[PDB]
């Protein structure tokens, strides 16, 4: 018949291909389509949803509930010390690699866009305060004082009726994408929190409160290169 | 399309749709970015 | 493509984009254009590879078993499920309900434990309730209405397309419910998993020496619709017929809350 | 926009400090359409006898209480006419206005996660057996430890279904922050792979209430701070009349 | 010539495929088409035809004619006991797996639609009666009294000149299809028969009559997933 | 698609859809809309897979026999019939008359009981009355007007299409009649089965060692027209040239008429 | 619509309690068309000499009688001019109005299946031999047992052709329910794979009469209840004149 | 159609026809669902 020429790549099985294949069950009558609530068509729909961030994942608090809550107190000591501090890259950072942002990000090799950190204050209604949450791009060390941390993209968050604040990490990068894995060339900055003034509490209210942290993606967030997740780590037959 | 069956077809990878409004803000009363939440 | 970043300037007004309330069940829709001063940048970045069709649309291994030529170890049987292997399970246990039709690709590699002539394999699929063969000369193997693939070695792997063969409007990855109406019997998604057994054998009658073939089935979901997303699995996959687990740490630990590398 | 009222079938709900109601996945529940139905029998639609607020047993919230879960629709059996129409019918739908309410002073602190998880397929405490149906369904409590036996694995970090408990925010949920609101209302449309399903052998969703920030108060404040769940099905309809089932 | 690429699935033999193949006998003159009466174009044409149902298939009556006839008598004893009772699913039920409905249904894995049971009364012309034939969907036990059975979809059948009645089982299912094999998730209900009043017979007529049962599909009946039948069970060479 | 269910209400009238007479040879055309109250439901269910083309249109095994290389056991002969194997027989003995043209697919697997070079097979079909070979160097094998397929191993299975080669307007699965006009000789469908023998051999002249090949013929009917449906076979298939049977129970037994699981 | 009359070729049939006539597969018989014919010879069409009602020998229906079968056209040989045109011609068609009639009182009960099965290829009693032609063709009786020998396997559950006897309802058939009707009329068009066929060596259909509900009556009622078969070919035509065959 | 012969063609699975009236109600006198049978 028509003369054909077999090129390289014939009779192979590439797993990520787009070919038509003969149906095993011809003229099959599928079940009629029904409207189920909550259809997800893109995984960046479910990476842009908030998720509580285990910031206090110190040794002995991870397999508990105390990993999520950030201890914030009222006192005279250690008000020139950070409240927390962690890497901003949501893939390898030991704080936000497990969030919904970090779970959907570890199936990918490259990522772009702005992430935002939402801080819910879980104190009493009478306890008021102000906090400085700052982001500093890489190139220098971690900010060790509040003076060095207020030079980065920060926010002074007054705690009142609203009781929640969003720090949008503004995607200051050299390149268009960053590696999800940890490499020096594309490493995100640092997210530190500081006491702007203090937490002030009335005589009868509990003096030890805690901030609850969130993290999600913005509308310009995208992931770029599919890979397998390292978390599952199957040992053998189930 | 070289086959009659619809399951015997290429994957429709080209289409890109999304509705993140049903997950990020599923609230009844509309919440404006500008206004306070409550 | 993704949304561009609009230029903003210094602002001093009674509007507060940063101030939110998480307790409203509401994720704030703010951008970096609301918190700080930004320049106008045109984002040509697309979300084309994060879609469900591109994410799930890769062929993952779902079944490996051996069957020998020259008893019941002469052929293989799978009783189809996604739960055999952990990596595709975690992608499918990420959505509660999902509707897709899959094509399966077999990778059949015979290995000698005297010369094999040539090996031809039969992959017979019985839908649920059909006659099961108990022997290689079963009589079941003749496939009057069972779908079946005959494959001789040295060729392209056998790829065939499968429709959406579920009774319900979608496959259910999770079934928080019982098998019997008295809340008794089998618990979980096992009750819903009614897809027939898969039978693989050598159509070669015998061999002068012991030849052991192994099959590798690769499902690739296509035409995928997924509903009700749920968080990815944290703890490992002890069983296949139930979501049972040993409790594990939520995240890797640090030494202090301030401690950072 | 903090005060709100919900009136269903002769039972109204008043709240004055609350977030706005959260509609699960942006779909308000409704009756089953003629094109998406499967049973050619006239369904029973008792809109005022069943679609009304039912108040479950309240639970005490303590400084070390891990959490609770209910399993619906089943938890609403033998409660009013909504439970009687379960025993006589084979199929059922609803839309479950869930109103979880927990009040405190301005000198109490704490933060609950009121999350509705469709198909919260639990996990057994011992990984090689199966647990009875009385384990799943006085709501069952989580534990801040690891239990062993013929029980559901009710640790809190793995919320019973074996995920990160901070990642339960993907589901329709609210927070009860005691400084902001004292109630959380979630509306859940009928979410299932099937148009109608039996209400006894199948648990469409579970209601998990998990204190991320624990309850704390000094001496003199009221120690007994109860959490009350007020669930009201909506657009409930039934199909398949038969003799009453003994369960 | 034209460059081609061999995809997976080449050089295989899928039994249920739709390909063109070279004719072994080219330019063959087939026998002219003739009109034979009774052309069947669909197997649901011949599953919608009635067929007598062996309801009385007790041990010792199956290899006989007494399997088809249902004993209905006139007496004072056992009028609060069912006349018959069996599973409604026509695939695995030991009563109607062999009917024409069940023979064409066992080539398939899924089935949908309403089945209807027709009851022919084979008594004398002077003997009259009334019967309650009921269908109860699953979820509860089998109805043990006529009080529990008249809560399901029933019919009170007066026996007179017409002498035949149709109980249409109305397809009350959760899903769009049911499994032909027996599984708990999709199991059909129960079909029980009861004495509404009694069979009343004149002095000279025979007092022991019997009802003859039928079963067929409705117009909305369909089968969905082809499989092999388990009945044939070939042992070896013929 | 199948018929929708129309909505009905409570009825009290002199019309009686449930009341029938089976003795009229008539199957009642009633729906659940006539007996009980129904809602309007739109049935998108189709009867596309219950048609005769989809039911019969799957390749079923019809013939297996061995033939050895390096006498009369050197080649195979089949004298074509559907009745060799039970599963496709029960589908074809379901219609009295049926008119179809079939393509046949061979699965030829050589097995060693010293190295086979390569095996090439010949499947020669002689129409009825043609010369039959009695040896492999028969002289009959040259196919001047007999159709024949040459196939070397390691390739795709040999598929060729066959027309409707019957003398009559349809194939007859059953022939309640005799061979001779005096009502004598062969009884049954054997008289009508005049389709030629099928001869399979190795075109390899010899082999250094004993190689036994087996062939598997798979008929798949297409362009199918079937007339006069008849009930499916109950009792098994003792013979090939006659519908002879041992009497069997019509259905599986119960313990009582009320007894149910 | 219970009274009916059939008049064919000087022979009429009167019935007053009957179901309506059943036309086999919805086709009424007719002469062979010019486009579907195969023999270029002028066919013999004796419409009134052969196409008329022929009454076979009646059979006694008892309490334990299993059933009967006739094999047509052959059963109609040496009966009138329809059998004479068989012996002189090689080909033949017909359309066989079959009128089975069995009357009783209102104090008798029972139910017959009058079914016409095309190509009822019978089965031999011993599975490894072949039986003579006198076994197939006083109609042969079924047996409520298992016979052995050089005979047709005339068990009733397997109706001779090896199927379920309740599944003979797929064929054109009626029922004689003694409370409703006392006759059953079936019209059978020419059903064969060939336009004309020989009437001796080939049995186009067999008439099976099988009592599903057996005959029952108390003392005093008439014990002799006979079943009479009245078969009338229709549109019969013949081709291929030759010397008479001796059979 | 890559071959001239009609038997050397794809199976016409697509067409769906049916006439169940020649099996379920082959009676001469029409029988209405509403009316009594006799
Ligand atoms: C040789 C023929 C092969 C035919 C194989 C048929 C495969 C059945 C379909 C796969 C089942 C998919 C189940 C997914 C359920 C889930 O997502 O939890
Ligand atoms: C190498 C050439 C091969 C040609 C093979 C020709 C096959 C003849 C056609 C098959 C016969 C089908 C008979 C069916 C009769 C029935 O349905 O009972
Ligand atoms: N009352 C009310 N009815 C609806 N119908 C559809 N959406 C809505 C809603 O949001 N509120
Ligand atoms: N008398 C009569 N002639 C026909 N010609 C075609 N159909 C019929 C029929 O039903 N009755």
């Amino acid at each position: 018949g028509v003369p054909v020429l077999n090129t390289p790549g014939s009779n192979q099985f590439l797993t990520s291909d787009d070919y038509q294949s003969p149906s095993a069950m011809p003229q099959f009558d599928e079940t009629p389509e029904m409207h189920i609530p909550g259809e997800v068509r893109n995984l960046m729909e479910i990476a842009e949803v908030d998720s509580v961030v285990p910031v206090n994942n110190v040794t002995g608090k991870t397999k508990s509930m105390d990993a999520y809550q950030i201890p914030v107190g009222t006192g005279n000591t250690d008000k020139t010390k950070p409240i927390f501090s962690f890497q901003m890259d949501p893939g390898y950072s030991s704080v936000l690699k497990r969030t919904l942002l970090g779970e959907m990000l570890n199936y990918y090799a490259h990522w772009s866009g702005s992430v935002k950190l939402t801080f819910l204050f879980c104190g009493s209604a009478m306890a008021t305060g102000k906090l400085l949450i700052s982001y500093s791009p890489p190139g220098a060390s971690v900010p060790t004082s509040r003076k060095d941390a207020m030079l980065g993209t920060h926010i002074v968050w007054d705690i009142g009726l609203q009781s929640s604040c969003v720090l949008c990490v503004p995607w200051i990068s050299q390149s268009h994408y960053r590696m999800v894995q940890q490499d020096p060339y594309t490493s995100a900055g640092y997210i530190t929190c500081w006491y702007q003034t203090n937490i002030v509490v009335p005589p009868g209210a509990p003096t030890s409160c805690d901030v609850l942290c969130f993290a999600s993606a913005c509308n310009d967030f995208s992931v770029r290169l599919l890979r397998d997740t390292p978390f599952m780590a199957q040992p053998g037959k189930l | 399309n070289f086959y009659k069956d619809a399951a015997s077809s290429a994957s429709n990878r080209q289409d890109i749709q999304q509705d993140p409004g049903k997950f990020t803000d599923p609230v009844k009363d509309l919440m404006i970015k500008t206004l306070p939440a409550l | 493509t993704v949304a561009n970043t609009q230029p903003s300037g210094p602002s001093n007004s009674t509007e507060i984009p940063a101030l939110t309330a998480v307790e409203t069940g509401h994720t704030s829709q703010v951008d970096p254009s609301d918190t700080i001063q930004t320049r106008h940048v045109v984002n040509f970045h697309s979300r084309s590879e994060s879609t469900i069709e591109n994410f799930m649309g890769r062929a993952a291994c779902v079944f490996m078993d051996q069957y020998k030529i020259n008893s019941t170890d002469r052929f293989a049987v799978w009783t189809i499920n996604i739960r055999e292997m952990a990596q595709l399970r975690r992608k499918c246990e990420m959505f509660t309900y999902m509707r897709f039709d899959i094509e399966m690709t077999m990778v059949i590699t015979s290995c000698q434990d005297q010369d094999m002539p040539v090996l031809t394999h039969q992959i017979m699929y019985v839908p649920p309730g059909g006659p099961i063969p108990a022997k290689v000369d079963g009589y079941e193997w003749q496939t009057s209405t069972n779908p079946s693939v005959f494959w001789t070695e040295g060729n392209a792997p056998p790829r065939i397309s499968i429709p959406f063969i579920s009774v319900g409007n979608a496959y259910s990855s999770f079934y928080d419910g019982w098998s019997h109406f008295t809340q008794d019997g089998t618990y979980g998604y096992t009750t819903l998993n009614a897809m027939g057994k898969l039978y693989i054998r050598h159509v070669n009658r015998s061999s002068p020496h012991q030849i052991t073939s192994t099959i590798r089935v690769y499902f690739k979901p296509k035409h995928i619709k997924a509903w009700v997303p749920r968080p990815p699995r944290l703890c490992p996959y002890i069983n296949k017929r139930d979501v049972n687990f040993v409790v594990t740490e939520i995240t890797d630990s640090r030494t202090s809350i301030t401690d950072t590398p | 926009d903090r005060v709100r009222s919900m009136t269903l079938g002769n039972s109204t709900i008043t709240t004055q400090e609350s977030a706005n109601v959260v509609v699960g996945y942006g779909e308000w529940p409704s009756y089953l359409s003629d094109r998406e139905a499967t049973a050619e029998d006239q369904p029973t639609q008792p809109d005022v006898a069943t679609c009304r607020f039912y108040t479950l047993e309240s639970v005490q919230w303590e400084k070390t209480s891990p959490g609770w879960w209910w399993k619906f629709p089943e938890a609403l059996k033998n409660m009013g006419l909504f439970g009687q129409n379960m025993h006589y019918h084979y199929l059922g739908r609803a839309g479950y206005t869930i109103h979880v309410q927990c009040n405190a002073s301005k000198f109490h602190q704490g933060c609950l996660l009121v999350v509705c998880v469709p198909e919260a397929e639990m996990g057994c405490a011992d990984t090689d057996t199966t647990f009875p149906a009385t384990e799943l369904t006085t709501p069952h409590v989580f534990t801040s430890d690891s239990i062993t036996g013929k029980k559901v694995q009710a640790a809190v970090c793995n919320a019973g279904m074996g995920v990160g408990v901070g990642n339960l925010t993907i589901f329709p949920h609210q927070w009860i922050n005691l400084r902001t609101n004292n109630s959380a209302t979630i509306v859940i449309p009928y979410i299932n792979s099937v148009p109608m399903d039996n209400m006894f052998r199948h648990y469409n969703f579970t209601l998990m209430i998990i204190p991320f920030a624990p309850l704390n108060f000094t001496d003199g404040a009221t120690a007994y701070v109860p959490i009350t769940v007020t669930i009201a099905p909506m657009y409930a309809e039934y199909n398949g009349l038969r003799l009453a089932s003994t369960q």
